[PDB]
């Protein structure tokens, strides 16, 4: 059994990553409808709250 | 002493683990230390009755 | 897909290395020719001191223990005609050119989507966009904390698995639990501070562990 | 209490207070450097028969030493710790055990709790069967002392 | 091969390797290592990296056939605070590379960065026919900008930033050089402190962003403008 | 074409309450339950009376050396296991 105690302050994989190329080039792919759908959601965490439940166009 | 290197006198050598398992091993090291008691309360009973 | 690149052999490519390809599975079992060929991106020769160096070697010359993330590149692809690369006339030294930044990102994100157990490129960029809205200061670093959180990947981390691979069909069996009962959205989903696993073929995993060790363990009790 | 047999003293925050000018008629703040740290890699194992390389990413790199400690602790410190908070959990606080052994009060409060199923399990009688039963023991918690190494050199005291 | 040598091997101390390359490096003639001795010396303190900036085919032509001559600029500099542009002509790429490459360490100069990752305020430069925009940026924020000045921010050590460039670019030098004069006209907060009679504090104030991103991404400003 | 029976989960402290009520209690006052008032339990803590513990690393595995240190140590912990085979037997030797 193991348990998970934080979030992580080191670690190691069996190989070098570059971190920033990656996400250089992740970056120039990105949606904002993706992300705006997830804004909205972090605002509407609650499902026991009125203003859940307006009238919107689409599913957010 | 003559037994250089059977410094503990065994008869038998201790079975392999890779042969006969951890648990049977183990096992057979409490039976020894059990028969090494039980052989001197037989000696001492048979000298002591005959 | 049934190609070679989908194989642990020819998984990684790296175009900047004298052998294109990369070892990263630390199981793997190769052949004498195939290491010979892997081992020519490990030792170099050196002309003015007549000798072969390693890679480590060439860290210790540069005074290398622990430095930024960023610079590990510099010294991995690169020479220099002071430490490893004396003797040699300036007109052969390599230079690279602006126009190979391409080639570099693309291997990257290849690389994120192996250690992941080969996952589909979408699945890499919607968790770079998860993460651009987790709070946090350094972009980098949320990216690596994404990337612990995944389910399969803390399995490995265990030590019940060869590799992530074989974690990623423990899950689709069953074979471990999260909070006491199989998880939902366990492909999806991330761990959180608190979470608990367990194993629930207690037998199964018993037996890959000994198997596995069972050359290395003594032969006295 | 002494740096050289204290990692964690080693370890401790800087007060960083750094100037320029003159302090008689005009100063400002060292801003041309940053001494707080950053992330780093460094390079760890390399299998020579696979030919594999193992990097270790490490947040405060820097400013810390010795980090591998925290989370490979002996059986010894993690049964004391489950024993002295069972004997006294009203002196024997989560943060009284972590400022004890030096480490975080998550850690304290998993390893207290992997150490209780384990106990459930021996008592149930799961684990120690055959010949290592011996090897379960039955604590009371009034019939225990903790020792300490109050006199200079070897040697355990009551007090 | 033997494994028990090449692990002997992997497993060594450096410190004969480093004396005897420190030898044979500051005892080369000036004509293959044009470098002067005191830069030599440097070397061995920092980690350094290179990169090709562009390389340009110049053709004169005559009676008979036509004469090419190649002209090329390298930029080098160590990690953190070192960066230094290099020019060269030869016949061929080759050599102009190598040449530019060595006249590089021979125009090093020091890069003035707000704790060493940023600039100390917005920058605007107009090198002849091109503008150049900086704008400093929180930490770990990252880097936005070309893949030119990607390479550039990476061997000065810059971490966080963006930069915009327009204007006539089609000749990669001027955008270069534009983009290192624009570093050297920051000002520092400590430049003629004595002559203020005042303590130049550093303070933590968040940046902000204009009304409209706050809209689109329905999100509210500090509350100290907020306040009504 | 599976043998194996499916498995539906339930939390640790689940089960336990069901199959041993003292142990479930027992681990409520260790666990820190009663410092949150959120989470503190309407029933009264119970005091901690007996743990048990493993032992096998701390006596074959971890103390190699012949100091006085080391042996105290393990003669310790062998004369309180006598005793407690002791308690048990005298519950059992009277007639
Ligand atoms: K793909
Ligand atoms: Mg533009």
């Amino acid at each position: 059994t193991s348990v998970k105690l934080f979030p992580p302050v080191d670690a190691s994989y069996p190989t070098y990553v570059d971190f920033e190329h990656a996400t250089r080039l992740l970056d120039h792919f990105t949606s904002r409808k993706r992300l705006n759908y997830q804004r909205k959601m972090i605002k509407k965490r609650d499902k026991f709250q009125i203003k859940s439940w307006d009238h919107h166009a689409g599913e957010a | 002493h003559r037994f250089r290197n059977n410094k503990f006198l065994r008869l038998e050598p201790d079975l392999d683990p890779k042969v006969y398992g951890q648990t049977e091993t183990l096992q057979k090291q409490v039976d020894d230390n059990f028969s090494l008691l039980l052989a001197k309360h037989r000696l001492d009973m048979k000298a002591a009755a005959a | 897909v049934y190609r070679n690149s989908h194989t642990k052999r020819f998984s990684c490519r790296n175009s900047r290395l004298k052998y294109p390809f990369e070892q990263i599975w630390p199981t793997l079992q190769l052949s004498e020719d195939d290491a010979a060929m892997f081992r020519r991106n490990s030792r170099q020769f050196v002309v003015d001191l007549s000798q072969n160096i390693t890679l480590k070697n060439k860290f210790a010359l540069n005074k290398a223990t622990k430095i930024p993330h960023q610079d590990a590149r510099a010294l991995i692809y690169e020479s220099n005609l002071h430490l490893d690369a004396v003797g040699e006339h300036p007109r052969y030294l390599k230079i690279r050119r602006v126009t190979s930044q391409y080639g570099s990102k693309l291997m990257n994100v290849r690389k994120l989507r192996l250690l992941l157990g080969f996952k589909r490129r979408n699945f890499v960029q919607k968790l770079y966009e998860h993460t651009l809205l987790q709070q946090g200061s350094n972009k980098s670093w949320k990216v690596l904390c994404a990337l612990e959180a995944k389910m399969n990947l803390a399995v490995t981390r265990m030590g019940v698995a060869e590799d992530v691979l074989e974690a990623t069909h423990d899950l689709r069996q069953n074979n471990v639990t999260l909070n006491g009962s199989p998880a939902q959205m366990k492909h999806a989903r991330y761990l959180e501070p608190a979470d608990v696993l367990a194993v629930s073929a207690v037998s199964l995993i018993k037996q890959r562990i000994c198997k596995g060790l069972f050359e290395v363990a003594p032969n006295t009790l | 209490n002494n740096p050289e047999d204290n990692i964690a003293i080693r370890n401790a925050p800087q007060k960083v207070f750094q100037l320029i000018g003159d302090p008689r008629s005009g100063v400002a703040d060292d801003v041309t450097h940053n001494p707080f740290g950053e992330i780093t890699v460094e390079m760890v194992w390399h299998q020579l028969k696979n030919e594999v390389y193992w990097y270790r990413y490490e947040f405060a790199g820097q400013t810390t030493e010795q980090s591998h400690r925290d989370s490979r602790l002996s059986d010894y410190t993690k049964n004391l710790i489950y024993l002295l908070r069972a004997k006294n959990p009203r002196k024997w606080t989560i943060e009284a055990l972590a400022e004890k052994f030096h480490i975080r009060k998550q850690r304290v409060l998993a390893i207290l709790a992997l150490k209780e199923m384990e106990a459930h399990k021996i008592e149930s009688g799961k684990q120690l069967q055959g010949p290592l039963s011996p090897y379960g023991l039955k604590v009371r918690v009034e019939d225990l002392k903790l020792l300490s190494l109050d006199p200079t050199g070897c040697g355990w005291v009551e007090p | 091969i033997n494994m028990d040598q090449y692990l002997r091997m992997d497993n060594q101390d450096t410190l004969e390797l480093l004396v005897q390359a420190k030898d044979n490096f500051l005892k080369k003639d000036e004509r293959t290592i044009p470098i002067p001795q005191s830069v030599r010396e440097v070397m061995y303190r920092h980690r350094w990296d290179k990169v090709i900036v562009d390389v340009r085919r110049l053709v004169y032509r005559t009676k008979n056939n036509k004469r090419e001559q190649y002209t090329a600029m390298v930029a080098s500099g160590n990690q953190k605070g070192l960066l230094g542009l290099g020019m060269g002509s030869a016949e061929t790429a080759q050599l102009a590379v190598a040449r530019a490459y060595l006249d590089s360490f021979s125009n090093l100069a020091a890069v003035p960065l707000y704790r060493g990752h940023t600039v100390y305020h917005h920058v605007e430069h107009h090198f002849q026919r091109v503008k150049v925009t900086l704008s400093p940026r929180t930490s770990g924020w990252g880097l936005r900008c070309s893949n030119l000045f990607y390479e550039l921010c990476s061997l000065a050590g810059i971490r966080d930033l963006t930069v915009d460039v327009s204007g006539a670019t089609r000749n990669k030098f001027f955008v270069a050089k534009a983009f290192f004069d624009a570093l050297q006209k920051q000002t520092a907060p400590h430049d003629g402190v004595e002559g203020t009679g005042v303590y130049v504090k550093e303070v933590v104030r968040r940046p902000v962003v204009n009304l409209g991103t706050y809209r689109n991404n329905g999100t509210l400003p500090p509350k100290e403008y907020l306040a009504t | 074409t599976t043998r194996r029976r499916k498995l539906l989960g339930s939390r640790y402290g689940a089960r336990l309450a069901k199959k041993n009520r003292q142990q479930f209690e027992r681990a409520r006052v260790i666990l820190d339950c009663y410092s949150d008032e959120e989470l503190r339990p309407d029933s009264p803590p119970v005091a901690v009376k007996e743990v048990t513990i493993n032992t096998l690393q701390t006596m074959r595995f971890l103390f190699p050396q012949t100091s006085k240190e080391h042996l105290d140590i393990k003669q310790n912990i062998a004369s309180y296991k006598i005793f407690s085979l002791n308690r048990e037997l005298l519950s059992l030797l009277p007639k």
